[PDB]
């Protein structure tokens, strides 16, 4: 995988 | 936005661009003339006394008279959880109030706790990275996407572009998900990288917040 | 699987495909006629009452008579640790028992605590993403890999394809690592992205579980 | 290093290559004839009794007489925080003391708490991955970069290559950031992948450690 | 980076 | 995303 964008 | 297309100038005039000395780092929404709604994570660890909120943008690499620049006076958070990526919403009260006009208008939110059915056709949009090498957008991109409840939790709204590898990327955070004319998500997070083709992207479910946003813009 | 090749139809008939309404999300192994073994992380946060376990698959984008579809009746976990990625194993007891035949057969596990020496030639296999842009596989891919103890911990089995950038990717999780005829790993995690060329990939060490799997399939 | 160029042989003779049985996993600096300075994360979870410290390297895929190989006798950490990536420094005391010569010389550090202004032109360098597919470097790469305080914290030094997508990658960790002749950073971490074009890369701020490194090399 | 796959 | 390199 969870990458915050 | 990976594999989206160039939006029509000011075809979405609630679209905001949050910027630091060098440039765009996340997107936002004009929810009131003096308030903007973005992704908490976008300002968690930024000097918000440096941030610029650019309204009426289209081609960021250009100079547009169209544009109105504010600074954030205050932030309202609603319990972001950075480790689960829960409640990735903020509101940003601007040092002014913008001039509503053709290239700057206020988005409509949905009603409190409207849940989005699987299958719902929406539009994702942003100035985030165009793909695993191509940089960030100059020109606002827009992408046709669908709501998917698989591979998702209930505390997000999740989208997926079927049969291609396309979706939101770095810097698209904060950016609206506009479904049926109404703002249903904010661009939070991706799994597998951007545009995986396997995992849906995840958006903060705006309709679950609405009563909160309401008590803050009235 | 990045940079692997198309397996021969039903050349590995213990290979399972775990699927949700839209499609494959992880792989598994047929360990008994009514049980399958996958990666815990694959079902941690899924509605397991939606999951489909497809046996006798080859070209997922096709329609194959060959296939047998079950649903998971129950899950047996053995202390997954999601934050260290420790014990990334599950067992999935199916609502039936499959019909063992040429295109569906039961894998052999190794003996309890067989440790894999450095240098051991194995075969990794999956319907996960074919590479940083190419989507998920239609046709099961298989990849020749080696056991490497460097850049690894002792609570994994780690593989590396030397001199090319090749390895397991998203959706290959749960999938077997078959060494010397026997199932030594399950596809857990990658470092640096997929196919980094630097970091080995990491598999749950099946031979460290075997006595557990045994008390559950007998 | 993504999008950097081939350094001139032994044009930086304080540059070290930390290696395990198969090859380079991170870079370091020769800070004393019997000490090297790298990124904590590089040895946190390695068998440091296996690690090799190669001095006087240039083309790792080649055989160079130039090279001097040591083993780490001891490690000195200064409170690495792996979950915030804070204090990503280590020192590695070698089982010997090298022979200072044209192809192996000792770097200069800055003074305690020298803070780097925004705009400062520096040189980043490493044998880490050359890009999202191209592997690790054979030949040491060097990259012109700038200090940026945006998108950064104060407990890092952050660099950004403006107008291209270029920067440090996997295996560049531990590697020096040489600004104005002096070693200002160590290569710690990237955001968005490598070479995002959006997020700066982050380096352990050496000048904040100097008095510590000093009490350990004298 | 460790991404679970 | 932050990946240590
Ligand atoms: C609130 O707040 C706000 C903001 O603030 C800010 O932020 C924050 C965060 C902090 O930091 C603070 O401190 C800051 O400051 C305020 O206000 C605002 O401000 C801002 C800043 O200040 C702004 O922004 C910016 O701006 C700019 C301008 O500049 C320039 O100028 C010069 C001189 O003029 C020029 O030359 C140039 O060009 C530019 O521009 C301008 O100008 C011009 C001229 O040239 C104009 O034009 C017009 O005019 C003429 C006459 O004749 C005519 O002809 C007509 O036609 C036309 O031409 C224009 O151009 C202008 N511009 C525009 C509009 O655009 C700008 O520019 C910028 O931008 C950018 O863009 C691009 C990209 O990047 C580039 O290229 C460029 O270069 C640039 O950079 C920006 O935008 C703003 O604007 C403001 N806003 C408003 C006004 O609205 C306030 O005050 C506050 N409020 C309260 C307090 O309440
Ligand atoms: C347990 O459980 C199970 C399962 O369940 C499920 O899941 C879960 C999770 C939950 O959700 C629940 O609820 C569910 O339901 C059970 O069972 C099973 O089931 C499933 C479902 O149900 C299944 O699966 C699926 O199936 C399908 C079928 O469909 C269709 O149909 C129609 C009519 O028929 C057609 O048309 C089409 O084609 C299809 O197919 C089928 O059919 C056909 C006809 O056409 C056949 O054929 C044959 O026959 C003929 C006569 O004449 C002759 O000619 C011969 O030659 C041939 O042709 C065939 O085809 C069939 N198919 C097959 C076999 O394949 C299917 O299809 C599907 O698949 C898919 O694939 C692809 C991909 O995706 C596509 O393309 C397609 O479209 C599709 O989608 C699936 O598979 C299954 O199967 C079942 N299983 C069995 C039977 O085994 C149960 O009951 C339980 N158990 C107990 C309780 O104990
Ligand atoms: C401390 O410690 C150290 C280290 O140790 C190590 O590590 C650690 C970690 C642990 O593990 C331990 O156990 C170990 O062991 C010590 O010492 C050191 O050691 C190391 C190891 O031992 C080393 O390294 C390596 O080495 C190598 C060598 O080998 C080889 O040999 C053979 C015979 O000779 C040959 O054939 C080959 O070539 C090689 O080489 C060498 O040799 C040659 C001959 O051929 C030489 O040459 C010269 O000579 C001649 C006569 O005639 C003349 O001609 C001239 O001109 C020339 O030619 C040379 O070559 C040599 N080499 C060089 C120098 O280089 C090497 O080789 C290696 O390398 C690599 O490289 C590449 C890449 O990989 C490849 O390709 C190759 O193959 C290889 O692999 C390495 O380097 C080192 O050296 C050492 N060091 C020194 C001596 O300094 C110690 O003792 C200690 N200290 C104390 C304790 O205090
Ligand atoms: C990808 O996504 C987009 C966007 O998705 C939607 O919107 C976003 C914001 C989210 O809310 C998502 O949830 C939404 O799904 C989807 O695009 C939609 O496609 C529809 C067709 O499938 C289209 O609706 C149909 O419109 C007909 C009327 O069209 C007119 O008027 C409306 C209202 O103004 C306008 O929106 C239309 O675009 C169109 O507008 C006129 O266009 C012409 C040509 O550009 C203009 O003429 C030119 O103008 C310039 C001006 O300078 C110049 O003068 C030129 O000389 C001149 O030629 C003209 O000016 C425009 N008029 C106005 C007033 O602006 C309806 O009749 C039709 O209804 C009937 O059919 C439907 C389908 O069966 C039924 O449901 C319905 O009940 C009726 O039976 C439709 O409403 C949408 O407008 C369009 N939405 C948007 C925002 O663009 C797209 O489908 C999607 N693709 C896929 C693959 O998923
Ligand atoms: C990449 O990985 C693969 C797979 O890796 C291995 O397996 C996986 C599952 C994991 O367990 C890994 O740990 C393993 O390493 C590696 O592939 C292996 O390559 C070997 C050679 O290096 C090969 O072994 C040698 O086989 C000889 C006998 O071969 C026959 O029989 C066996 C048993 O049935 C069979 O497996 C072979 O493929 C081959 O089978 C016959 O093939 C022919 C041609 O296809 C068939 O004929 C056709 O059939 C069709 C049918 O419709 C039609 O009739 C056509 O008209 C007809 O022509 C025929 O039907 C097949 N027969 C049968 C009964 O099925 C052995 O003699 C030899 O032994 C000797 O040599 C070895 C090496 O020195 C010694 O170790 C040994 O002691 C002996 O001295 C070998 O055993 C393996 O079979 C093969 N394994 C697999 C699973 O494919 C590969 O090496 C690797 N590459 C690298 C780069 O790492
Ligand atoms: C990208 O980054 C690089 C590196 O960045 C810097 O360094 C790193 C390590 C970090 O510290 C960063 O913070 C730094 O920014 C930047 O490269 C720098 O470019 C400068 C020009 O912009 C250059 O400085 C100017 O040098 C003039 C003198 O140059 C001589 O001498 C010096 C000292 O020895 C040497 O460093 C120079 O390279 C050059 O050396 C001679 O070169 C010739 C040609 O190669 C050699 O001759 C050949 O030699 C071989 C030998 O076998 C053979 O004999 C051939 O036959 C023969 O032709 C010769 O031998 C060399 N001599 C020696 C003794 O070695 C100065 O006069 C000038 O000063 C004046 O101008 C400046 C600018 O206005 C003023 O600031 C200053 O006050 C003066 O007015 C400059 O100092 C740097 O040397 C160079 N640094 C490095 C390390 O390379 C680069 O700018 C950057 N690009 C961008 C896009 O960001």
């Amino acid at each position: 995988x969870a990458a915050p964008v | 936005i990976v594999g989206g297309r160039r939006a029509r100038p000011h075809a979405w005039p609630f679209m905001v661009s949050l910027q630091l000395r060098g440039g765009h780092f996340c997107g936002a929404t004009l929810i009131a003339p003096n308030f903007v709604m973005s992704a908490a994570h976008c300002v968690a660890n930024v000097n918000v006394r440096a941030v610029r909120v650019v309204l009426g943008a289209h081609n960021l690499s250009r100079r547009e008279p169209t544009r109105q620049v504010f600074a954030v006076q205050r932030i309202f958070e609603n319990g972001y959880d950075p480790v689960n990526l829960l409640n990735d919403i903020v509101i940003l009260q601007l040092n002014g109030s913008a001039t509503i006009n053709a290239n700057v208008q206020v988005a409509q939110l949905p009603a409190q706790g409207r849940r989005l059915g699987n299958g719902v056709q929406c539009l994702a949009m942003g100035w985030g990275l165009l793909g695993r090498n191509r940089g960030i957008a100059s020109v606002l991109q827009e992408l046709n996407v669908t709501v998917v409840t698989s591979l998702c939790r209930r505390s997000n709204v999740c989208t997926l572009v079927r049969g291609r590898q396309a979706g939101v990327c770095f810097g698209d955070s904060g950016s609206p998900l506009v479904c049926n004319g109404l703002i249903h998500g904010i661009a939070s997070f991706v799994r597998g990288g951007c545009a995986s083709g396997l995992y849906p992207d995840a958006f903060a479910p705006v309709a679950q917040f609405v009563n909160w946003i309401d008590s803050i813009i009235q």
